[PDB]
């Protein structure tokens, strides 16, 4: 019946967006993305010292942060900053928006691991 | 030993360790006093 | 904590704050016993009722804090749960008795000007401190009001409110409510005649409920908010875990789970 629009038979949380006439993909609003294990939701990402949190209007005061921020005041995720907090890295600790890098060694060109400890 | 009663804890660094008492603390010290 | 006041800085350094990560909120509060070990009350972890039963990974250990809702960069520190230890005999079924949880942090905690374990009492300490009409103080970021319902209040306080609260009589505990009282349990709180007031309210709960020795001038938790009914009403009494009491199960988990 050329052409047919793949989005119409989709089901995803906020928008659709086609591919071929055949495929399609969920996407989310701005400072949102997919959520790996479920493709067809969405969830906040944050790739600064802040960003607001995910609040749901439904309920007062019930936000969402992503991994390795914490809300802070004005309902905002603020990062946390795991390598001046401590426990969280035993070598050398780089803070990041979200996670940390842990260098490991104390071998030869050492491994830089994201996220975990030594 | 945990609980041996020689650790150092229940004085804070901003009150008993510096000689400052809290707003409220002499309150509690005169519940102990008992009317005969 | 109902009828209290700010506490100030450093005021309870071994106050501690339960935190769920998913929805990012208040839980419960809670203790700093060591360095590597928080106590708190078994029912803000498990109570199968309403399916509740929070796990390592669904929540953060926030201590050092004064703010309820700042972020306190610096000050506060957040520690990663190894293991939670519930009361085996927690009874969840009607009492609540032995409301009583331990956690085992990943890390131990860095001690500091707002950071810093509270004793808990030994046989001597209990007996004399724990007598009716001696003040404890209750600490926490709960209710200002029963709330839930229609109630003029500010809800949820800015900072960790403290109140300091008498202990009652057990048998004036007893005829309050018609709830059993075990004796893993005691209530304080003040009477009607007595007009001052004050109590512990929802969110409270895992506080300490602390006693400042004149022996050797040591702050002790001498108990733990577990419950109530209703927040600071007339005739009822605050409900509080009896540290000592379960002092040999506190100190066989942490023998035998190390410190
Ligand atoms: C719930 O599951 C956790 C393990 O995920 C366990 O520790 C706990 O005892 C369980 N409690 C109930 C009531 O299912
Ligand atoms: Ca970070
Ligand atoms: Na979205
Ligand atoms: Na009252």
């Amino acid at each position: 019946v050329e052409p047919v629009d793949p989005c119409f038979r989709a089901n995803c949380e906020y928008q659709c967006q086609p591919l071929d006439q055949t495929s399609y993909l969920c996407v989310c609003a701005e400072g949102f993305a997919p959520i790996p294990h479920e493709p067809h939701r969405c969830q906040m990402f944050c790739n600064q010292t802040a960003c607001p949190a995910d609040c749901d209007p439904n309920t007062q005061a019930s936000c969402e942060c992503p991994e390795g921020y914490i809300l802070d005041d004005g309902f905002i995720c603020t990062d946390i900053d795991e390598c001046e907090n401590g426990g969280f890295c035993s070598g050398v600790c780089h803070n990041l928006p979200g996670t940390f890098e842990c260098i490991c060694g104390p071998d030869s060109a050492l491994a830089g691991q994201i996220g975990t400890d030594c | 030993t945990f609980g041996s009663g020689e650790a150092d804890c229940g004085l804070r660094p901003l009150f008993e360790k510096k000689s400052l008492e809290d707003k409220t603390e002499r309150e509690l010290l005169e519940s102990y006093i008992d009317g005969r | 904590i109902v009828e209290g006041s700010d506490a100030e800085i450093g005021m309870s350094p071994w106050q501690v704050m339960l935190f769920r990560k998913s929805p990012q909120e208040l839980l419960c509060g809670a203790s700093l016993i060591s360095d590597r070990w928080v106590l708190t009350a078994a029912h803000c972890l498990l109570y199968p009722p309403w399916d509740k039963n929070f796990i390592e990974n669904d929540l953060l250990v926030r201590i050092g804090k004064h703010s309820r809702t700042r972020y306190e960069r610096n000050i506060e520190k957040i520690s990663m749960l190894e293991k939670i230890y519930i009361h085996p005999r927690y009874n969840w079924r009607e009492n609540l008795d032995r409301d009583i949880a331990l956690m085992k942090l990943k890390k131990p905690v860095a001690f500091s000007d707002y950071i810093h374990p509270v004793c808990l009492p030994d046989r001597e300490t209990a007996a004399s401190l724990l007598q009716a009409g001696y003040k404890g103080r209750v600490t926490g970021w709960g209710n200002l009001k029963e709330t839930w319902t229609a109630n003029v209040g500010k809800g949820q306080p800015s900072v960790l409110q403290v109140v300091n609260l008498p202990i009652v009589e057990r048998p004036v505990c007893k005829d309050s409510t018609r709830i059993r009282i075990t004796d893993n349990m005691f209530c304080a709180g003040y009477k009607p005649d007595e007009g001052k007031r004050g109590d512990a309210c929802e969110g409270d709960s895992g506080g300490p409920f602390v006693m400042k020795s004149p022996f050797n001038n040591r702050w002790y938790q001498m108990g733990i908010v577990s419950w109530g009914e209703g927040c600071d009403r007339d005739g009822k009494y605050g409900f509080y875990t009896h540290v000592f009491r379960l002092k040999k199960w506190i100190q066989k988990v942490i023998d035998q789970f190390g410190e």
